[PDB]
RNA sequence: AAGUGGCAGUCACUGGUUCCAAUGAACAGCCUGAAGGAUUCCCCUUGUGUCCGUACUGCAUCACCGCAGCCGGUCUCCUCGACUAGACGUCGCUUGUCCACGGACGAAAUGCAGCUAAGGGAAGUCGGCAAACUGGCCGUGCACCUUUGGAAGAUACGGUGGCUCCAGAGGCCAUGGCUCGUGUGGAACUGUUGCUGUGCAGGGGAAUCUGACUGUUUAAUUGAAACCCA
RNA sequence: GGCAGGAAUGGCAAACAGGCAAGUGCGAGCAAGAUUCUACUGUCAUGGGCUGGUCGGUGGCGACACCCCCUCCAGGCAUCGAACCAGUGAAUCCCCUGUGGAGUUCUCGUUUCCUCCUGAUGCAGACUCACGCGGGCUAUCGAUCGGCAUGACAGAUGGUGGUGUAUGCCCUUCGCUCAGCAAGGCGGUGUGGUCUCACACCGAUGG
RNA sequence: UGAACUAUACCGUUCUACGGUGAAGCCAUGGGAAACUGUGGUGGAAGCCGGUCGCUGUUCUGACGUGCAAAUUGUGUAGCCUGAGUGC
């Protein structure tokens, strides 16, 4: 709801921007770097505990 | 979605809904470049969105059967679903037949028409 | 953590400007958003063109 | 017309809890609720306000006593006794 | 917001350094004056189809008078 | 007694209410006027004239403009010009026979 | 000059009335009084109003929980028209929606659901299980037994439409104008005897055992004669 | 620092209870926020600067009414259950007459549908005998006068003062009139170029 | 560690159509020497009845039983629904 406190929805600002794909330029740093980003959450798929 | 958000922002700017908002079929590509509310006034004003009228409820019939049952015509034994007190209180009754015969009373006492003892009987 | 009053100061000190009113959002990803309402003699236009908002 | 016989007030029981308990029920609640006399004002009023507290509607007083009539009878032999104790060791 | 009781208040109302400007409202049936100090919107309504002339000139330079009627 | 007209003029300078639909008009409202609720009783009630390209119903009793609108619609229908015409209240006492846009 | 078209449910307030071996918060804040005391004589970060929540969902058929986009569950508010006693039930304006994997073939057998069925009427079966009968309202009327309260809607009998009338209650302006019983009774005519015409809507009676009653109960096999009660 | 007061530690805890104050155009204009922006119209709480003569005064028979700080104590508001009945008001809903637009018209139908609206706020008004909605109190009179009366659906009252009467007095829910306010809104009818849109006109402020 | 399901206590607070029936109290009235009593109304009580929301969960021992569902489901059938009621 529209209830929140601050500490909350500072959490939850700092996860929508994590909630973000690996830069292109990631894959080519030479020793051999991330493909996808593996920490990346969906609200449909699993809950943020908070 | 094609016109969804032309006929969302129709149905806003014409305060009935977007089932009773008519969106031209023949200026189809004019409506979906409209892009803004100020673009669907625009087409508003231009007529290639209406109002549709709202449907009709009409109420001839009830109005003819309601002077007929005035009349005394389609209230018989066999169209009362409810005990008699159901549909008109036979305490209801007593209030108003009390109220109209104290009223009666009232008005002869205070005309010289009865005794104030003759009230107290009546009463 | 910059109050209205702290936004005021800190406005009419970069951009010598005014402010009638401050509203202020925190919005969703943490950030703070200000708006700031000039007095009416002062213009956002003929200041944003200083500023570079152009 | 009188619409009961036995039973007064405890018409509301209807046939529940049984015939011997309906009576001293209705016995207790006509008391509970009728309007006793006021020694003070000379009026039938006090109303039973709640368990030992009535209040006259006429004089205003509010009196306790009597949980389901204005006074006990304990209380009227109690008020004699001691009024005559009083009178003996003036 | 209130009403005047009569022209000498709508007068004394106008000779105020916080009154700003005189709307002029021009209806079939009357005519009103509606003056903005602050706080408050002062009307006052006047029946007479020149009265209301005499109003307007009687109303100082110095107010705005903006005339409403459509 | 108050006045009505029925305004053919934009008709008429196109001909198609023009020489005597409208007279046959004229003789609709003679026709189906009611006054009480009957027909035929219009005498020394309700006269239609014509001022020419407009109809003119001069009413002694209390009469009804929504009714004249009713009939010239109904006239409008049974001549079929409907399709084509719209009666619209252009002053009081007044409706006209304009064109759709 | 300065309530009033109508009346239905809802809300608010007002005046009350009943119920309690039940009498139905506190604090901040605010006000009045009583008694004392004392008594020099328009303008200002458009004064201040800072800080945080503010999207959307939210009885969800996809936004939450149930592993899920699960026929489950989940808090409150508003709530139209017609029939009707109606917040039942049936249909409609406003609002919203046509989304649930579809298509052909009259579409086997079997199934899960809806209905019918002659003659008989429980002969079926552990057992009338399941279904059926009855069903609203009005008038007349109602037995045993009883804790005198009930039993009881006992059981039962008659009617119910449509139309045209006849009676029948009130109010306002001033016994006339206007409003005026969708609320009742009677009659005449009428119909292939049929009318609570649809949805809705008790089958009834007579005993034995048992718990007095009402209430409670093993969430997910037992709702009971168990527990509780006075 | 002196004097005079001053029992009884500091908090947390309700996004339903207590608790200052905002309404309309739901728009200027949003793709997405809005009692938050906007245009109007308001409301609330609180701070600072400035300019020999002192128990505020008066009217009313009364209920009461009007104009011109400090201490302590006594009260009260906040403030409180549920159900039922009656009344008034609101919006909804409906009806009658009329208007503006629309649907139907094979026949009938002065027909059918929509609309005809009004918020907060005001130290504005008329009543308040609620002569629309009702309680309380005042003054006068003094009842059951021998048949007690008044007022209620029901209560309920009355020599502990009924009925009647009056400058009657008070509070409150309203409602009504005015300002807000018609300029807005609603149903339309048009003009102008058109444009990255302003003007004109009409239509119940009905019962 | 857990009283988010669920049991119970407290604080604050919410919800409860439409009918039937007709307790006390009251009004008129008939009878009686009186004590008492007959009738017609009014009134609107009850851990009262039917019944909606709702809650519960009888019966079909129906559906399903690789389900919609690790307990749901029926265009059924039932219990209660002013109270020892109900939820948050
Ligand atoms: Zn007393």
């Amino acid at each position: 709801g529209a209830i929140k406190t601050l500490k909350q929805k500072l959490k939850y600002g700092k996860k929508m921007k994590q909630n973000r794909p690996i830069p292109y330029w990631v894959r080519f740093k030479t020793n051999s770097k991330q493909r996808y980003n593996e920490k990346r959450r969906h609200w449909r798929r699993t809950k943020l505990k908070m | 979605a094609g016109l969804k958000l032309q006929g969302r922002l129709a149905a806003a700017l014409l305060k009935c809904g977007r089932n009773r908002v008519w969106l031209d079929p023949n200026e189809t590509s004019d409506i979906a470049m409209a892009n803004s509310r100020a673009n669907v006034r625009k087409l508003i004003k231009d007529g290639f969105i209406i109002r549709k009228p709202v449907a009709v409820q009409s109420r001839a019939r009830w109005r003819k059967l309601r002077a007929a049952k005035l009349k005394g015509r389609h209230t018989g034994p066999g169209k009362r679903r409810g005990t008699a007190n159901a549909r008109m209180p036979t305490k209801v009754l007593w209030i108003q037949r009390q109220r109209v015969l104290r009223r009666m009373l009232m008005r002869y006492r205070d005309a010289k028409k009865i005794d104030k003892h003759l009230y107290r009987e009546l009463y | 953590r910059a109050n209205k009053n702290q936004i005021k100061t800190a406005v009419r000190k970069m951009y010598d400007i005014k402010a009638a009113r401050v509203n202020t959002l925190i919005r969703p990803d943490g950030l703070k958003k200000a708006y700031v309402k000039l007095m009416p003699d002062n213009d956002a236009l003929d200041i944003a063109n200083k500023i570079g908002i152009l | 017309a009188r619409r009961t016989v036995k039973v007064g007030i405890t018409g509301k029981y209807g046939t529940r809890y049984g015939a011997n308990l309906r009576k001293r029920v209705k016995k207790i609640e006509i008391s509970k609720k009728a309007k006793h006399f006021c020694h003070w004002c000379g009026k039938f009023r006090f109303k039973r306000q709640a368990v030992g507290i009535w209040h006259c509607t006429s004089c205003g007083k509010t009196m306790a006593g009597g949980a389901w009539t204005l006074n006990t009878g304990n209380s009227t032999t109690v008020r004699s006794t001691i009024r005559r104790l009083r009178e003996m060791t003036e | 917001p209130k009403e005047i009781r009569d022209i000498k208040q709508f007068l004394v109302i106008c000779g105020r350094k916080d009154c700003k400007s005189v709307k002029i409202k021009k209806n079939v049936g009357n005519t009103k004056f509606k003056v903005r100090t602050k706080t408050y919107l002062y009307t006052l309504v006047v029946k007479d189809h020149k009265k209301s002339e005499k109003i307007q000139q009687s109303i100082p330079p110095n107010i705005t008078k903006e005339v409403i009627g459509k | 007694t108050i006045e009505y007209k029925i305004d053919c003029s934009i008709p008429a300078a196109d001909s198609i209410f023009d020489a005597d639909l409208l007279k046959g008009f004229e003789q609709f409202l003679n026709e189906r006027i009611k006054v009480k609720g009957r027909t035929g009783k219009l005498r020394d009630a309700v006269k239609v004239g014509i001022d020419g390209t407009s109809v003119s119903i001069k009413a002694f009793i209390a009469f009804s403009k929504k009714y004249l609108k009713f009939l010239t619609k109904k006239y409008l229908k049974k001549k079929t010009l409907r399709d084509w015409l719209r009666v619209v209240s252009t002053n009081k006492t007044t409706y006209e026979l304009r064109y759709f846009n």
